[PDB]
RNA sequence: GAGGCCACAAUAACUAGUGGCAUA
DNA sequence: GTATGCCACTAGTTATTGTGGCC
């Protein structure tokens, strides 16, 4: 079958990204998957005239310890997001958030059968390293669709329909979204009958969980005493004015009205009524949905983490600071661990909900992330990140978040 | 026959035509010779009025492809990093074949060669000069080292396979070839590594002209089994410049890969600012100590050894003060592979357990690219003191494989802040300001006992009189204090205890803390009405607003 | 035809984002 | 009223100089 023309936008040049490096178990991997994928006719070696290349790493099986290979197309899909959303964008249903059980599935080799566009294929470049730059770098591209790169399922889509036509019409009420390498099946059945309605589809494609009305958020609770000090005051009048960027009714003018002077820190202080009143309004304000907070499609999401300390993690997802369309807590290793658990669960949910990924910002320095996230990465998509320091207030205030 | 690679210019751009300055009669006589010689050899080929292109011939590399090096496209580049000495394996033998021929042997593609004319002048120059073009890859070519070395791997790969326990390394024009065979059979697989590359036209050094070890490359003299640098001559001066300075930085960061403790911060600092090349610079007393240390490091001899596959590395840091670290890398006590430093450049309030942590993350990645794998590591930390540090610390880290080795300075928190507010300890509100256009500031603090105070301060910050205030503070509080600032900025510095930083300032408040006993220090946000932060901004703001 | 090329380091410059302060 | 500066944290970039090399 013949191959759908792809193009970078005129100016665009192809990816040029070095390549971070591996250990020398993850080469000895790579180098084994690559002479057997090379065997198969799926990629070919390549000469030093072609300048480009895209990273690639070793990541474990999510089954099998056995190694998987993963390159970071992050550079190359941006470079061809002409291609891949407008000509042919996947839609994305807005019931798949809805369903009771949503299993995810692998759909992965069927594009290892599909050619790839023979002017397209030197973009795909990339090199095994050697330890300690030894030996050149074995380079290659590919010769079929590529897992990872985002033009494969789009490319694959019309084929992708009619294989699934038939399943679609016998369980009707049944959603199929496809992200990239994976298949997203939602179902309002119960769990027996829904892992038995997953093994038809995979016997209808090998032929060839999730609960997202679980994921619920929570409200903001403020501290209850029965005796309030000066300190506690402060200390809740401060995360009250920075929460009034969130939620601009809350209020902090009658808390303060009762730190007259300059009194001691374990001084205890009566809440007058109009205190009381305040607070009691304040809480009634964060235990309510936040309003005026709805998605924009033409805008990138945002996903913000913070390190709560003991295994625990809040985290927020945005589009305008303050805005937050979701947040929730991630709880328990290691902080290198803990932090790629976060960023693959934040960014299933952020599939399923939008069919889109966030862009991260992490509470990690970046060169001990890119040392460490392959070691757990088990995801066949790479997220954008970046790098952040986190404010004090920021933490405090999504630690008073309820706890499910 | 050694294939082409297809290779073409940019997009957009044709070849360069770049006019042939005249020369002596002296620089065409030799030419004349040079290149009839190179077009009987068949490497350049006479050309006439078809091809528009030209490249001046170099005045002193034949030719200056300057021009058609930036015309010409880019590709996979070729040897980005060195080899590291420590990351290669002990050999009983090695020899290193220089190939000769090794540009002249691989052709030109030949829809490439036309961009590559070049012309003789005539000595009159009242006539046309001879003109030629390149049929191999020309010396000076942006492209020649990539495709030599990708020609010279396809040729490699056949006799690599039928030896598996021979190493290539190739290495521009040179092969460097390491074997465990007594030196008999060596020199049998190195003949035979020559027949195999004379097939393809490329000569090397037969036994009585191959070099015997320690091999001179990179600046390193390599040995079967060790390495070490050529020597490090530092010299002696009354008067230093900043480029004799500068010179010796390059000279002292090259020994730390060998050498153990260099240090150069305090030379560092002499370069900062404006300076001409030739301005006298003259030496603090810290960096002619500091200079004293080095000077006597580099007196002993020390050799590198190298990389055994089969132990752990082990990687031991040890604190060298101001925010300087030394490293060592070995798999065998006292025999180092490599050793290295780590220095926080910018001037910071690090915390040392984070500034640790960083060196560890340096010699990781660097680790990583030596021999593929992370070390072990020895450092001068206890457990619990790492634990506390980062799980009260915002950020994520993670050091999979150390344990604690009790060679000081050991690296400790000097004091803890109370997580509590203190009953019965005087209450202090402290603040600051000051005026941009005039650097004129006020810090001081009131507390809930009466007792305030206000000082004024000159070529000051809000952020140096903020830090003031807490200084004032704990000057004049007993060994129990509750402290309330709405700077976050101080409050994070304190919080992230720092090292002996340059500020004196801050030296000044971390030794009023390990004094106290009990500190209680809170944010609040300014100008929200809150009593006391609210008496002593008015205070410090009264001559300055 | 005033030299380029690689790694590393230092310096200078442009820094940008987040955060409390602070200007207006 | 969106812009500025001061410095902690996070992330860079293009230039110079130096060390060790290569043309
Ligand atoms: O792995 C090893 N071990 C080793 C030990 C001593 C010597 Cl002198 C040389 C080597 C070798 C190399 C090389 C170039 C980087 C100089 C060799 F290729 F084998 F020669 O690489
Ligand atoms: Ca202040
Ligand atoms: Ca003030």
């Amino acid at each position: 079958i013949e191959t759908v023309p792809v193009k970078l936008k005129p100016g665009m040049d192809g990816p040029k990204v070095k390549q971070w490096p591996l250990t020398e178990e993850k080469i000895k991997a790579l180098v084994e998957i690559c002479t057997e994928m090379e065997k198969e006719g799926k990629i070919s070696k390549i000469g030093p005239e072609n300048p480009y290349n895209t990273p690639v790493f070793a990541i474990k099986k999510k089954d099998g310890t056995k190694w998987r290979k993963l390159v970071d197309f992050r550079e190359l899909n941006k470079k061809t997001q002409d291609f891949w959303e407008v000509q042919l964008g996947i839609p994305h249903p807005a019931g798949l958030k809805k369903k009771k059980s949503v299993t995810v599935l692998d759909v992965g080799d069927a594009y290892f059968s599909v050619p790839l566009d023979e002017d397209f294929r030197k973009y795909t470049a990339f090199t095994i390293p050697s330890i300690n730059n030894e030996t050149p770098g074995i380079r290659y591209q590919y010769n079929v669709l590529p897992q990872g790169w985002k033009g494969s399922p789009a490319i694959f889509q019309s084929s992708m329909t009619k294989i699934l036509e038939p399943f679609r019409k016998q369980n009707p009420d049944i959603v199929i979204y496809q992200y990239m390498d994976d298949l997203y099946v939602g179902s309002d059945l119960e769990i027996g009958q829904h892992r038995t309605k997953i093994e038809e589809l995979r016997q209808h494609l090998l032929r060839w969980e999730l609960h997202p009305d679980k994921w619920t958020v929570q409200p903001i609770v403020l501290p209850e005493k029965d005796s309030w000090t000066v300190n506690d005051i402060q200390k809740l009048v401060g995360k009250l004015n920075w929460a009034s960027q969130i939620y601009p009714g809350i209020k902090v003018r009658q808390l303060c009205k009762l730190l007259r002077g300059t009194k001691a820190l374990t001084e205890v202080i009566p809440l007058t009524e109009e205190a009381e009143l305040e607070l009691a309004e304040n809480r009634e304000i964060l235990k309510e949905p936040v309003h005026g907070v709805y998605y924009d499609p033409s805008k990138d999401l945002i996903a913000e983490i913070q390190k709560q300390g003991q295994g625990q993690w809040t985290y927020q997802i945005y589009q305008e600071p303050f805005k937050n369309l979701k947040t929730g807590k991630y709880a328990r290793t290691n902080d290198v661990k803990q932090l790629t658990e976060a960023v693959q669960k934040i960014t299933t949910e952020s599939i399923v909900i939008w069919g889109k990924t966030p862009k991260f910002k992490l509470p990690i320095q970046k060169e001990t992330w890119e040392t460490w996230w392959t070691e757990y990465w088990q995801a066949t998509w790479v997220p954008e990140w970046e790098f952040v320091n986190t404010p004090p207030l920021v933490k405090l205030w999504y630690q008073l978040e309820k706890e499910p | 026959p050694i294939e082409t690679v297809p290779v073409k210019l940019k997009p957009g751009m044709d070849g360069p035509k770049v006019k042939q300055w005249p020369l002596t009669e002296e620089k065409i006589k030799a030419l004349v010779e040079i290149c009839t010689e190179m077009e009987k050899e068949g490497k350049i080929s006479k050309i006439g009025p078809e091809n528009p292109y030209n490249t001046p011939v170099f005045a002193i590399k034949l030719v200056d492809f300057r021009e058609l090096n930036k015309k010409t496209q880019d590709f996979w580049e070729v040897q980005l990093g060195i080899p590291h000495p420590a990351g290669l394996k002990k050999k009983k033998s090695v020899t290193v074949l220089d190939v000769g021929d090794a540009y002249f042997s691989v052709p030109l593609d030949e829809d490439f060669r036309k961009y590559t004319a070049f012309t003789i002048p005539s000595i009159n120059n009242e006539t046309p000069g001879i003109r030629y073009q390149y049929n191999v890859l020309p010396q000076g070519w942006k492209g020649s080292p990539a495709i030599f070395q990708s020609s010279m791997t396809k040729i490699l790969e056949p006799f690599r396979k039928q030896n598996p326990d021979i190493v290539i390394y190739q290495y521009m024009d040179d092969l460097y070839v390491g074997s465990d065979l007594e030196i008999g059979q060596h020199r049998t697989k190195i003949e035979e590594l020559r027949q195999h590359l004379l097939r393809w036209g490329l000569t090397t050094p037969d036994k009585k002209h191959q070099k015997e070890p320690p091999f001179l490359w990179m600046g390193y003299e390599l040995h079967p089994d060790k390495w070490t640098v050529q020597p490090i001559v530092l010299p002696e001066k009354d008067s230093w410049t900043v480029n004799d300075i500068q010179k010796l930085v390059g000279k002292l960061n090259w020994a730390s890969q060998i050498y153990p403790g260099i240090k150069v911060r305090q030379l560092c600092k002499l370069l900062r600012g404006t300076k001409a090349l030739t301005e006298v610079i003259p030496l603090t007393e810290e960096a002619e100590l500091e200079l004293a240390e080095n000077r006597e490091i580099l007196k002993e001899p020390v050799h590198g050894v190298y990389y055994d596959p089969s132990k752990d590395l082990i990687a031991e840091i040890q604190k060298q003060g101001q925010g300087q670290w030394t490293y060592q890398i070995y798999q065998e006590p006292f025999k180092n592979l490599k050793t290295g430093k780590y220095a926080r450049m910018r001037g910071a309030h690090t915390n040392d357990v984070k500034q640790l942590t960083e060196a560890v993350q340096k010699i990781t990645t660097e680790s990583i690219v030596i021999w593929g794998k992370t070390p072990k590591f020895k450092l001068p930390i206890q457990k619990e003191t790492w634990e506390t540090w980062w799980t009260e610390y915002w950020q994520a880290t993670w050091v999979p494989e150390w344990e604690f080795v009790n060679t000081p300075p050991l690296v400790k928190l000097w004091y803890q802040l109370e997580k509590e507010p203190i009953v019965g300890a005087e209450t202090f509100y402290v603040d600051g300001a000051a005026s941009r256009e005039t650097k004129l500031g006020k810090a001081g603090y009131v507390t809930n006992k009466g007792r305030q105070k206000v000082v004024t301060l000159t070529d000051t910050t809000n952020q140096k009189t903020e830090l003031q205030a807490i200084h004032l503070a704990l000057q004049d509080s007993g060994l129990e204090v509750n402290i309330v600032t709405d700077s976050q900025y101080a409050l994070g510095i304190i919080q992230a205890q720092p090292d002996q930083s340059e500020s004196e300032l801050v030296n000044q408040i971390i030794e009023q803390l390990i004094k106290k006993e009990k500190v209680y220090l809170a944010w609040v946000p300014a100008h929200k009405g809150i009593g006391g932060n609210e008496q002593v901004d008015k205070l410090v703001s009264a001559g300055i607003r």
